[PDB]
RNA sequence: AAUAGGGUGAAGCCAGAGGAAACUCUGGUGGAGGCUCGUAGCGGUUCUGACGUGCAAAUCGAUCGUCGAAUUUGGGUAUAGG
RNA sequence: AAUGAACUAGCCCUGAAAAUGGAUGGCGCUCA
RNA sequence: UAACGAGAUUCCCACUGUCCCUAUCUACUAUCUAGCGAAACCACAGCCAAGGGAACGGGCUUGGCAGAAUCAGCGGGGAAAG
RNA sequence: AUAACUGGCUUGUGGCAGUCAAGCGUUCAUAGCGACAUUGCUUUUUGAUUCUUCGAUGUCGGCUCUUCCUAUCAUACCGAAGCAGAAUUCGGUAAGCGUUGGAUUGUUCACCCACUAAUAGGGAACGUGAGCUGGGUUUAGACCGUCGUGAGACAGGUUAGUUUUACCCUACUGAUGAAUGUUAUCGCAAUAGUAAUUGAACUUAGUACGAGAGGAACCGUUCAUUCAGAUAAUUGGUUUUUGCGGCUGUCUGAUCAGGCAACGCCGCGAAGCUACCAUCUGCUGGAUUAUGGCUGAACGCCUCUAAGUCAGAAUCCAUGCUAGAACG
C-alpha cells in the first residue's frame, strides 16, 4: 500500500544483486519484476521499492533453486526524486519477503532508500539509516 | 500470416505529414469560443522563447506524496515586451466558412513593423501605407465608414497587432504580425475596443494572468533529414546485417502492390508546427522590477536572467512569462501564448502557486553562484582586483 | 530550501545541482558536478587538489 | 639459395652429501628435440567484414595456423591424354 | 357482433462469419 | 588413453552495446560544382479497386479519378535483372 | 503434354456453426449440458486434381514492419443463471484499444518457468531473402548404422560447406517549382489524416449481502503501465572546443617553446546533440448499437413498436490536433 512515484529502473531481468537481510542469502537473482505489463523485447526492470521474483544463487543450500519474493532496498543507478536531487547508492541489494511484503530474516545491513521503507512498513521496521 | 508477436506502432498518424512548417511564425488554427457578456479581451498574445530555468515550490495536493513539500521544476522564460495594436478585421459568416470582409489600419505604422512589408528594405523607397495614411488626414471619414461596415456585417473581430522585437535582444528587425481574436462584448464594441487601441500598446498582463492554465503555439526545432531510426523509433536491426541496419526490414506485403502511407519512411525531421495545451504561468514577470528573479523567500535583489546571460538569446529586459515545464521551439523563436480552450477545474489547474527560489546561475557551463555578489564572497578578492 | 555543500570541493549546491552519493557505510556524500565527482571516484584527495576549499585552508589562502 | 628474438632444459661432464653394501640425494655445467612463445617466410581459420558491372575472371582489411624441418624457394631435368 | 382451432403458400424477417476499399456494370431507385 | 587440435559440443569465472534501448563523435563516401564519363536492361509502356480472363492485369470491362518540369532517398510492385 | 511451392476448382480430412431432443442436471429435456441422427459454413489442416509457370515467379524458420478479418482473450456497456455476497458460467453490441519476458529445440508445432487487464485465433504469393540471417532443407568433402557381390542406396543419424545487381519506371517518404497583371502581408477551409491506453493504492468499508466463512460497487483522491507529441532547467552519456592539464618514446645542442607516434596514450572538459538514463504536455459536445423504458393500437384485454417517443457502449460525427487544393 501506497503510490511512489516513477524511479528510473536499475535491475532488468538477470540483474544479481547483493543481499542485505540475515536469511542466510548472499545473492538475489532477479527472474521477474511485480506489475511489468507487455512491451515487445523490453526486459523487466525493477527500482528500490519494487517487488520482484528472485532465486538465492549463493546461500545457503535450503535456499537455493526456489522461486521468491524479494524487494529492492537500494540502487547504483541514479534516480531523481521530485525534490530535483539526483542520488544513488553504492550497490544493489534487496531483502527475502513474504508475498504480504514481510522479511523473512530479522535484520538488514546498510542503508534503505526511503521510497522502500515508505512503502513496506516491515521493512522499515528492520531498517537502519534510511537516505 | 499474422504478426508473430503484437507491438503498438511506431509513431502518431495523426501528425502527418511530418514535413516543414509551411510559416516560420506558429498560426492559431482555433481561438477560444466567444462569451459576449464577459469584458473585452485579447485571447492571445506574442513572444520570444528565451531559455529554461529552475525554480522550487511548495505542493499543494492534498493526498499527495510531496503534499506540503518542496519541488524543483523546469520552466521556461517567454521574453514578452507589449504588443502594439495597428489595425482590426472583420469577419462574416458564410456558407463556406469565415470569410474577411474589410481590414482598417491604423494611421502611423512604426518601422519595425513597416519592415514585415519588404524582402529588401534597404533598396525599397518605403512606399508601404503612404497613400493609406492620406485617408486618415483629410477627414477620416472613409476610415469611420469601413469600421461602420465592420459593425454593421462582422460576426468576428479579430485585431492586427506587432511584437516590438528591438526591445528583445534580437538581431532580427522586422516584427511580427498577427491577427488576434477578441472576444467578449458585441460587434459593435469590439470594434470600439479595436478603434481606442490603435497605435497603442497592449501587455502582457492584460492577457494572463498567474496561475493561469495557458496554450503555446510554436514551430518545433528543425532536424534536416532523418531516418527512421531516429525518425519513427523503429527498432536497429541486428549487428550482423549486410549493407546497414538503421531501417525498416520490410516496407509492406507483395499484396497491395504499393508502398503504404502507414510505413515509416526517411523524412525531414522537426521543425513542424505544434500546438500544446496545459502550461502552467508560474509568474508573469515586469521589466521594469529590478527583482524579477526574487520571490518571498528569497529576498535578493535580482533579475530573471541567469549569470551570464541566456546561451545563445541575451537578457530579457522586459516583461516576460515564466511557464512550467518545457514548450515547443528554440531560443529566439517567436511563439504565440493562447487561452485555454476550456474551462478546467482539476487541483493541477486551479492551484495557486508560490514560488520560493528561481535559479540564476550561469546556463554556459556548471554555475556554481546565483549573482556576481555571491561569487566575490566566495572566491574573495582576485589578481584582477588588485 | 537550503544550500548543501560539496563534499569534495567545498562548492554550494543549489536545489536540483549535482549528485548525492551513499557509501555503504551509510556514509552521504554531495558534489555540486561531475568533476568533483569524478574526483571522489578516483579516489583524489581533495586536500592536493589546489582549487579546492580543503587545499586553500590548508595552505592559508585567503 | 633462405629462415629475428625469447622459453624449456635431454644425454654427457664437475663438485658435494648420505649409505655396510646395493646404490641414492643436492648444486652446477652442458645444450637435445619432425619441443615451445613469437618475427621474416610458408599457409589460409573466422568475420559467413569489404568488394561483388571489383584494384582484382579469387582481390582487400582484421583475425588466424605454422615458423629448424615430412621446412620454404630459383634454375636445370624427367613423366603426355584412357 | 362477429369469434375460436388446425393448416396451405406468396413477398418480407431470422437462420447467413474472413481477411486492401468496391461493386444488381455504375449512378441511384421504395403506389420503384 | 597422457599430450596435442583455427575439429563438434555443454556448463562456470572474467568480460563486455549481443541485448534492455538507444545516443554521441571522427575520417572517407553519398551530396553540390569544374573537368571526365561507362554498363546492365529496354515489345510498347508505366496510378488504383473490383470483374471476367491461360483460374494473381500497366493495357481489356465498370468504377475511383486525373495538371508542366522536377531533386534526395527508398526497397511494395514491375510474377524486375543475371 | 509431367512431379516437387503459391494461386484456381473441390472440401473427403481438419476447423467452426445450426435443427431434433434420449438422457445428465438434488425435483426439472433445453440455467448449464446433450447421445442416436441430420442441415450447413470456412479455406487458418491435410489430401484429391494437374489449369498457370520447367529460354527459372529465389524453395523452412526467425528477425523487422504495416495493415486487414472476427469465429472476442482483455478492456466499455449490457441481457441470463442451479446470479445472497465474492467468485464463476452462458449470451448480445462491439476489432476503438492491447495481447508480453524467458529455459530446451533450426524448427512451425510442442513444453515448462514467470509476469500480466489479457497473455484470442487468423489473412495479406502458407505477407515479408536486390530487407537481413542462413541454424534447417537440398550440389560437390567426410563419418556411422542397416542394405547391396559391387558401383552405390537410405521422409536414418552426423560434421564442414561463396546468399550477386537498382543509377530506370511506378509507388512511398520528404524537397523545389512554370503558369495564373507584378509584388508583399494577413487570412479562410474543401478534402485527407487523427490518439490515447490499461492498472494499482487510498476512500467508500470490514459497509451492503451472508447463520458463518467470507465480502463488493458508484462519487472522489494519489500514482503508475503501454502509447503519442515535444523539450535540454537539471542529472547522465557523447568530445576535432584536439579547450586545459598530465604521461611515454624520439627529434629540434640544452633551456624555453615545439614536431612526430597513418587523431600516440590518460583525467577533466564547456557548447551542440541527446535518454522513461532526464523533464514537460495529451481536449469536450452531439448522435447512436446492444439493452432497459414511456405512451399505444393492431387484437374492447395485453404489448418498448406498428405511428410517435426517453435513456443508453472503449462505437460514430463533430470539437480539438496535422496538412492545406501546388488548376479552391
Ligand atoms: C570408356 N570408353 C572411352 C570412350 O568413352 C571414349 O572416351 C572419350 C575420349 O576418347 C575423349 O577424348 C578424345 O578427345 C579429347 C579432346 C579432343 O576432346 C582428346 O583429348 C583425347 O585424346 C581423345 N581420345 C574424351 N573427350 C571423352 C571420352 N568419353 O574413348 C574410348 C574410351 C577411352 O574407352
Ligand atoms: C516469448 N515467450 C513465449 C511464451 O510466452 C509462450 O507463448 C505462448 C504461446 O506459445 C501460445 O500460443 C501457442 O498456443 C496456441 C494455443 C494455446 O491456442 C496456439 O494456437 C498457437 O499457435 C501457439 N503459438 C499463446 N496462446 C500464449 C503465449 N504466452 O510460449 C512461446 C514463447 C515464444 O516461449
Amino acid at each position: 500500500s501506497g503510490n511512489k512515484f516513477r524511479m528510473s529502473l536499475a535491475l532488468p531481468v538477470g540483474a544479481v544483486m547483493n543481499c542485505a537481510d540475515n536469511s542466510g542469502a548472499r545473492n538475489l537473482y532477479v527472474l521477474a519484476v511485480k506489475g511489468t505489463g507487455a512491451r515487445l523485447n523490453r526486459l523487466p526492470a525493477a527500482a528500490a521499492g519494487d517487488m520482484v521474483m528472485a532465486t538465492v544463487k549463493k546461500g545457503k543450500p535450503e535456499l537455493r533453486k526456489k522461486v521468491m519474493p524479494a524487494i529492492v532496498i537500494r540502487q547504483s543507478k541514479p534516480w531523481r526524486r521530485r525534490d530535483g536531487v539526483y542520488l544513488y547508492f553504492e550497490d544493489n541489494a534487496g531483502v527475502i519477503v513474504n508475498p504480504k511484503g514481510e522479511m523473512k530474516g530479522s535484520a538488514i545491513t546498510g542503508p534503505v532508500a526511503k521510497e522502500c521503507a515508505d512503502l513496506w512498513p516491515r521493512i522499515a521496521s528492520n531498517s537502519g539509516v534510511v537516505v | 500470416s499474422h504478426r508473430k508477436y503484437e507491438a503498438p506502432r511506431h509513431g502518431s498518424l495523426g501528425f502527418l505529414p511530418r514535413k516543414r512548417a509551411a510559416k516560420q511564425r506558429g498560426r492559431v488554427k482555433s481561438f477560444p469560443k466567444d462569451v459576449k457578456s464577459k469584458p473585452v479581451a485579447l485571447t492571445a498574445f506574442l513572444g520570444y522563447k528565451a531559455g529554461m530555468t529552475t525554480i522550487v515550490r511548495d505542493l499543494d495536493r492534498p493526498g499527495s506524496k510531496m503534499h506540503k513539500r518542496e519541488v524543483v521544476e523546469a520552466a521556461t522564460v517567454v521574453d514578452t515586451p507589449p504588443m502594439v495594436v495597428v489595425g482590426v478585421v472583420g469577419y462574416v459568416e458564410t456558407p463556406r466558412g469565415l470569410r474577411s470582409l474589410t481590414t482598417v489600419w491604423a494611421e502611423h505604422l512604426s518601422e519595425e513593423v513597416r519592415r514585415r512589408f519588404y524582402k529588401n528594405w534597404y533598396k525599397s523607397k518605403k512606399k508601404a501605407f503612404t497613400k493609406y495614411s492620406g485617408k486618415y488626414a483629410t477627414d477620416a471619414k472613409q476610415v469611420e465608414t469601413e469600421l461602420a461596415r465592420i459593425k454593421k456585417y462582422a460576426s468576428v473581430v479579430r485585431v492586427l497587432a506587432h511584437t516590438q522585437i528591438k526591445k528583445t535582444p534580437l538581431s532580427q528587425k522586422k516584427a511580427h504580425l498577427a491577427e488576434i481574436q477578441i472576444n467578449g462584448g458585441s460587434v459593435s464594441d469590439k470594434v470600439d475596443w479595436a478603434k481606442e487601441h490603435f497605435e497603442k500598446e497592449v501587455s502582457v498582463d492584460s492577457v494572463f494572468e498567474q496561475d493561469e492554465m495557458i496554450d503555446v503555439i510554436a514551430v518545433t526545432k528543425g532536424h534536416g533529414f532523418e531516418g527512421v531510426t531516429h525518425r519513427w523509433g523503429t527498432k536497429k536491426l541486428p549487428r550482423k546485417t549486410h549493407r546497414g541496419l538503421r531501417k525498416v526490414a520490410c516496407i509492406g506485403a507483395w499484396h497491395p502492390a504499393n508502398v503504404n502511407w502507414t510505413v515509416a519512411r526517411a523524412g525531414q525531421n522537426g521543425y513542424h508546427h505544434r500546438t500544446s495545451i496545459n502550461h502552467k504561468v508560474y509568474r508573469v514577470g515586469k521589466g521594469t522590477d529590478e527583482a524579477n528573479g526574487a520571490t518571498e523567500f528569497d529576498r535578493t535583489k535580482k533579475t530573471i536572467n541567469p549569470m551570464g546571460g541566456f546561451v545563445r538569446y541575451g537578457n530579457v529586459n522586459n516583461d516576460f512569462v515564466l511557464l512550467k515545464g518545457s514548450i515547443p521551439g528554440v531560443k529566439k523563436r517567436v511563439v504565440t501564448l493562447r487561452k485555454s480552450l476550456y474551462v478546467d477545474t482539476s487541483r493541477r489547474a486551479v492551484e495557486k502557486v508560490n514560488l520560493k527560489w528561481i535559479d540564476t546561475a550561469s546556463r554556459f557551463g556548471k554555475g556554481r553562484f546565483q549573482t556576481p555578489a555571491e561569487k566575490h564572497a566566495f572566491m574573495g578578492t582576485l589578481k584582477k582586483d588588485l | 530550501m537550503k544550500i548543501e555543500v560539496d563534499s569534495f570541493s567545498g562548492s554550494k549546491i543549489y536545489p536540483g545541482r549535482g549528485t548525492l552519493f551513499v557509501r555503504g557505510d551509510s556514509k552521504i556524500f554531495r558534489f555540486q558536478s561531475s568533476k568533483s565527482a569524478s574526483l571522489f571516484q578516483q579516489r583524489k584527495n581533495p586536500r592536493r587538489i589546489s582549487w579546492t576549499v580543503l587545499y586553500r585552508r590548508h595552505h592559508k589562502k585567503g
